[PDB]
RNA sequence: UAGGGAAUAGUUUAAAAAACAGCUGACUUUCAAUCAGCAGAUGGAGGUUCAAUUCCUCCUUCCCUAACCA
RNA sequence: CCGAGCCUGGUGAUAGCUGGUUGUCCAAGAUAGAAUCUUAGUUCAACUUUAAAUUUGCCCACAGAACCCUCUAAAUCCCCUU
RNA sequence: AAUUUAUUAAUGCAAACAGUACCUAACAAACCCACAGGUCCUAAACUACCAAACCUGCAUUAAAAAUUUCGGUUGGGGCGACCUCGGAGCAGAACCCAACCUCCGAGCAGUACAUGCUAAGACUUCACCAGUCAAAGCGAACUACUAUACUCAAUUGAUCCAAU
C-alpha cells in the first residue's frame, strides 16, 4: 500500500464542513510503500500433521505465503481465533486426562519416520573384547544415525552380542510408537579411515 | 572490519543453543540446538564416552576455543602466543628451546634456566647450513644482527619483539616454556584455538581449574572490555565430539 | 582571488566561559596562543586556536 | 545545576590560568631565542653555500638535514 | 492521481504521478455460500481477511465504505440472505 | 570544506628487504644489455617506552567519498 | 492569408507601445541627481500644488577659507548692516 | 542553453510465486589384532543451493520529448571595447559637474590581540541603502615607542537561504 502526505498545508475546515482543496493540495510525497516492510508471520492452529509441525492443536507461526497458499486452503490449519483456541485447548485437557489418547510431538513424528527407514552400523573394535549394552548402542545412534536415544528406551535382542553380525533394536519413541530398526555390527573404523577408504575412492 | 571476518563473528553468535534435554525421550539432534553445557558435567561426560567408545583411559583433551581474536576497534588485533603454565600441567614433557647468545654472560642464564640449545655463531651457522628443529627461539638484542641470517630460513619464526622474544632478559619465554604450554594460533585466522588442557584421567576439578587459567591466559592478548574476546568453547577429547561449554560465567 | 597566504581561525577562551573571537594568521605558521581580554571574566586570559573558519 | 556547573568549570579553569600565563610567557621568550639562533645559523650556512655553488634546493636541503641529524645524534646518546 | 516534485524538491518541476496497487488473483472459499471464487485482490485485502478470521467474517464485518467493491456488497447480500432465511 | 585512508632510498614495492634509476667501473667500434661494486630511506613536530616504520597526538601534502547551496 | 487548420470557451488574455478621453470660468505651475535586465518605464530625491504651524528668508561689511604647481582667471563660499 | 523524466524501453532491488540438496584426501614411530582393522599423537566446528514470466513500488541508464530564456551601454545595430572601487586633469579659488574624454591604480599586505564596552555632538558621494569622525564615561594601558577609534587611497557584495 502506498502511503502519501501533502506538501502543502490544508487550512482547517472546522466542525461540520468539508476542507477547501486547492490544486496545490494534489502534490504528494511518498511516505512509505508497505510492500517493502519486513514480513510478519501468521499464527495458525494446526489440524492435521505436517512435516514442519504436526501436533494437532499446536499454535504455529508460519510465513504468510505458506499459511495462505497451502495450510488454510486445504484445511490443514485454522485461524488462531479466540473461538478456535478455546476448542483446541479443551481437547488438550481431554487428551491429558480423558479417554483421548496421547499423540507424538512434532519431533516425535519426524524421528519415527526416520527410524522406520534407517539401519544402524554399530562399529565395534576388534582388539578389545566388547559386550553390546543399551548404553553403548545408544551412543552409536548419536554418532552414526544422529539420533539422540535415551538408554532406557532401547530394547536389545537380550542375547549377549560379542561377535560381528546382524540383530534388531526395538526403539520406543516417547513411549507410544515402538520401531524395530535393523542392526549391523561391523568392525569399527575410524572416521578418517572410513571416509578416505570408500567415500574418496568411489 | 572485513565483511567476511565480521559476518562470521555475527553468524557464530547466531547459532542457537538450549538448556536441558528436551521433553522428548528420543529426538533427532537436528531438531534441537546444542544442549550440553556445564564444565563439570562436560568432563564427566567425556569420561562416559571413553567407556562406551573403548579407548585409552588417558587422552589429550584438545579444547578448541572460538575466541573473538579480533574486533577491538574497526582495526583487528593480531595473533600472538601468551605462554603460561596451567595449575596442574599434564603429563606431557616438552623441553625444546633454542637460545642465541654469543660471548655474553646470558649463555649461563640461558642454560641455568633450562635451555635445551644455547650457542652463538656456531649455533646460528648450524641452523643455516644444516637442518635443526626447535619449538621456539629467543635471542638477545646483541645477537639479532647476526641472527638475521636465519630470518629467511625460519620463515618469520625467528625471534621478534612482537612476541617478546628479543630482550636482555631471556627468561620471558625460556624459563616458563618447559612448564608452560603454548597457546598456539590458527593458520587460517578464523579465531579457533586448538590448545590441549589436560589428560582424560585428570580429576574434573583439576581440569576445571586448568580451563579457567587458560581463559585469563587467552584474554591476555586483548584484555580490553571494549570488545568481547570469547564467543564459544568446544571441549573435545581426542576421540570425541566437541561440547559447547557455558563459559560465560568463567569469562571474567 | 590571489594566493591564499592567510587564514581565519577561531580563538577559544581557556577560561571555560566559551567566549570566542576570530583572528587572522599565516597558514604556514603554528597555531596561535594569545592573551586576549575575556569579557565574561573581565580580565585577560589565554586563548587557543581550535578551528579554521575560512581561507583568506 | 547547569549554572552551578558552569561557574565551577570557570572557577577551576581560572585558578590554573595564572600558572598557564607564566608558562606561555616563557615559551614566547624561548621562541624569540630560538628564532635568533636559526636566523644566525641558517643564513651563514645557506649564504656561504649559495655563493660557492651558483653565486638552491640541494645545498639548503643538506644543511637543513645535517643540522637535524646532529641534534638527533645527541638525542640518541640520551 | 496526484502530483509530485522532482527529486522531492519544491523548487523543481511538478509532475503528474499515479500510484497503482499491486493486484493478485487468488481463490477464496465461502462457508456460508459453500463456493469458491477467483477474485483479484491486494495484499491489504489478504491481511484484512486474516484479521477477520476468514472471508465470510471480512465480508460481513466490513462496512460498504471500506469494501469499496460492488462484488463485495453482492457477496454480503448473498451471505445475509442465507443467514436470514 | 566534511569525514575515511595514506605518507619508506631519486623511482616503485616489501616487513628496515629487493627492483629500477644514478651509476664508479669492466665488457661491447658506438649504445643497449650483462657482471661486479658503491651510494642511498622510515612527510614534519611532540610525547610514552631502555629501545617506536611497528602506541598515541597535532600540523603539512595527496587520495577517496560526499559536498561546493545562497 | 497553415513555420501549422477552424470554431467556441478560459477572455473585458496582456500590451513600460500607438491612438482616443465630452460643460463654463479663475488661479498657482519648467526640471540638480541616484538606482534599476535600466535608459520608450519606474522608485527615491529635486521641482511643482494645497492646508497648517511659527520665524526668519533673500539681498549682503569687515574679518576669514593651502600648500604642492604654470594660465598669478571671471568668480564662489561665509556674512552683520541695509 | 537551463530545468525535468511524468511517459516509453532496458537493467537492478523489493514485492509475488517453487522447492531442491545437505560433503570424503588416511597411512601403525610403538603396540594390538587370525582377518578386516584397531590403541596412542585430535574422530571438532560448520548447513548450503535456491523459483521462468506478467503485474506493482523504488532506483539507474537511454530514447523521445516537454517547459522557459537568450543582459545592458553604444554618435543606428552588429563586431570590437566597456560595466564595481580609488587618485589626478578637464573642473585654476566652498561644494557639485559629463563624453566609447585624457592618465595612473585597487579586488591586498603588514603589525596588534582592550582593532574591549559604552555614549554627547556631527559628516555624508547629491534619494534610500551603505559609508565616516568622534568628547565624556566603564574597563585597561602608562611611568614621554609623535601613547587609548592601529598602518594603508581604493583593497569590496544587500535580502532570503545554508552551515554552526
Ligand atoms: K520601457
Ligand atoms: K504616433
Ligand atoms: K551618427
Ligand atoms: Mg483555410
Ligand atoms: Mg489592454
Ligand atoms: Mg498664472
Ligand atoms: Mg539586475
Ligand atoms: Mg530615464
Ligand atoms: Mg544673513
Ligand atoms: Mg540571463
Ligand atoms: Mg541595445
Ligand atoms: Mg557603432
Ligand atoms: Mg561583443
Ligand atoms: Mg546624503
Ligand atoms: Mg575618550
Amino acid at each position: 500500500t502506498v502511503i502519501v502526505e501533502r506538501w502543502w498545508k490544508v487550512p482547517l475546515a472546522g466542525e461540520g464542513r468539508k476542507p477547501r482543496l486547492h490544486r496545490r493540495h494534489r502534490v504528494y510525497k511518498l511516505v512509505e510503500d508497505t510492500k517493502h516492510r519486513p514480513k510478519e508471520n501468521l499464527e495458525l492452529i494446526l489440524t492435521q500433521s505436517v512435516e514442519n509441525v504436526g501436533v494437532r492443536g499446536d499454535l504455529v507461526s508460519v510465513k504468510k505465503s505458506l499459511g495462505r497458499n497451502r495450510l488454510l486452503p486445504q484445511g490443514l490449519a485454522v485461524y488462531a481465533s479466540p473461538e478456535n483456541k478455546k476448542l483446541f485447548e479443551e481437547e488438550k485437557l481431554l487428551r491429558q486426562e480423558g479417554k483421548l489418547e496421547k499423540i507424538q510431538t512434532k519431533a516425535g513424528e519426524a524421528t519415527v519416520k526416520f527410524l522406520k527407514s534407517c539401519r544402524l552400523e554399530v562399529g565395534m573394535k576388534n582388539n578389545v573384547k566388547w559386550e553390546l549394552n543399551p548404553e553403548i548402542v545408544a551412543r552409536h545412534f548419536f554418532k552414526n544415525l544422529g539420533v539422540v536415544v535415551a538408554p532406557h528406551t532401547l530394547k536389545l535382542p537380550e542375547e549377549p552380542i560379542t561377535r560381528w553380525g546382524e540383530y534388531w533394536c526395538e526403539v520406543t519413541v516417547n513411549g507410544l510408537d515402538t520401531v524395530r530398526v535393523p542392526m549391523s555390527v561391523v568392525n569399527f573404523e575410524k572416521p578418517k579411515t572410513k571416509r578416505y577408504k570408500y567415500w574418496l575412492a568411489q | 572490519t572485513p565483511d567476511e571476518k565480521k559476518d562470521e563473528i555475527e553468524k557464530i553468535k547466531a547459532y542457537p543453543y538450549m538448556e536441558g534435554e528436551p521433553e522428548d525421550d528420543v529426538y533427532l539432534k537436528r531438531l534441537y540446538p546444542r544442549q550440553i553445557y556445564e564444565v563439570e558435567k562436560a568432563v564427566h561426560l567425556l569420561k562416559k564416552f571413553q567407556i562406551l567408545d573403548f579407548t585409552s583411559p588417558k587422552q589429550s583433551v584438545y579444547l578448541d576455543l572460538t575466541l573473538d581474536m579480533a574486533l577491538g576497534k574497526k582495526k583487528n588485533v593480531e595473533p600472538f602466543t601468551s605462554v603460561l603454565s596451567l595449575p596442574y600441567p599434564f603429563a606431557s614433557e616438552i623441553n625444546k628451546v633454542a637460545v642465541f647468545t654469543e660471548n655474553a654472560s646470558e649463555v649461563k642464564i640461558a642454560e641455568e634456566n633450562g635451555a635445551a640449545f644455547a650457542g652463538g655463531t656456531s649455533l646460528i651457522q648450524k641452523i643455516w647450513d644444516d637442518e635443526i628443529v626447535a619449538d621456539f627461539y629467543v635471542a638477545v638484542p646483541e645477537i639479532m644482527p647476526e641472527l638475521n641470517r636465519l630470518r629467511k630460513k625460519l620463515n618469520k619464526k625467528y625471534p621478534k619483539l612482537s612476541r617478546n622474544s628479543i630482550g636482555r632478559d631471556i627468561p620471558k619465554m625460556l624459563e616458563l616454556f618447559k612448564n608452560g604450554h603454548e597457546i598456539k594460533v590458527d593458520e587460517e585466522r578464523e579465531n579457533f584455538l586448538q590448545t590441549k588442557i589436560a589428560t582424560l584421567d585428570m580429576s574434573s576439578d583439576q581440569i576445571a581449574a586448568n580451563l579457567q587459567a587458560v581463559i585469563n591466559e587467552v584474554c591476555r592478548h586483548r584484555p580490553l572490555n571494549l570488545g568481547p574476546f570469547v564467543v564459544r568453547a568446544f571441549l573435545r577429547s581426542s576421540t570425541s565430539e566437541g561440547l559447547l561449554l557455558k563459559i560465560d560465567p568463567l569469562l571474567p | 582571488k590571489s594566493k591564499s597566504k592567510n587564514i581565519l581561525v577561531r580563538m577559544v577562551s581557556e577560561a571555560g566561559t566559551g567566549f570566542c573571537f576570530n583572528t587572522k594568521r599565516n597558514r604556514l605558521r603554528e597555531k596561535l596562543t594569545l592573551l586576549h581580554y575575556d569579557p565574561v571574566v573581565k580580565q585577560r586570559v589565554l586563548f587557543v586556536e581550535k578551528k579554521k573558519i575560512r581561507s583568506l | 545545576q547547569k549554572r552551578r556547573e558552569r561557574e565551577q568549570h570557570i572557577a577551576e579553569c581560572m585558578a590554573k590560568m595564572p600558572q598557564m600565563i607564566v608558562n606561555w610567557q616563557q615559551q614566547q621568550r624561548e621562541n624569540w631565542e630560538k628564532a635568533q639562533a636559526d636566523k644566525e645559523r641558517r643564513a651563514r650556512l645557506q649564504a656561504e653555500a649559495q655563493e660557492l655553488l651558483g653565486y638552491v634546493d640541494p645545498r639548503s636541503a643538506r644543511f637543513q638535514e645535517l643540522l637535524q641529524d646532529l641534534e638527533k645524534k645527541e638525542r640518541k646518546r640520551l | 492521481l496526484g502530483q509530485i516534485y522532482a527529486n522531492n524538491d519544491k523548487l523543481s518541476k511538478r509532475l503528474k504521478k499515479v500510484w497503482k496497487p499491486q493486484l493478485f488473483e487468488r481463490e477464496f472459499y465461502s462457508e456460508i455460500l459453500d463456493k469458491k471464487f477467483t477474485v483479484t485482490v491486494t495484499m491489504r485485502t489478504l491481511d484484512l481477511i486474516d484479521e477477520a478470521y476468514g472471508l465470510d467474517f471480512y465480508i460481513l464485518k466490513t462496512p460498504k465504505e471500506d469494501l469499496c467493491s460492488k462484488f463485495g456488497m453482492d457477496l454480503k447480500r448473498g451471505m445475509l440472505l442465507r443467514l436470514a432465511r
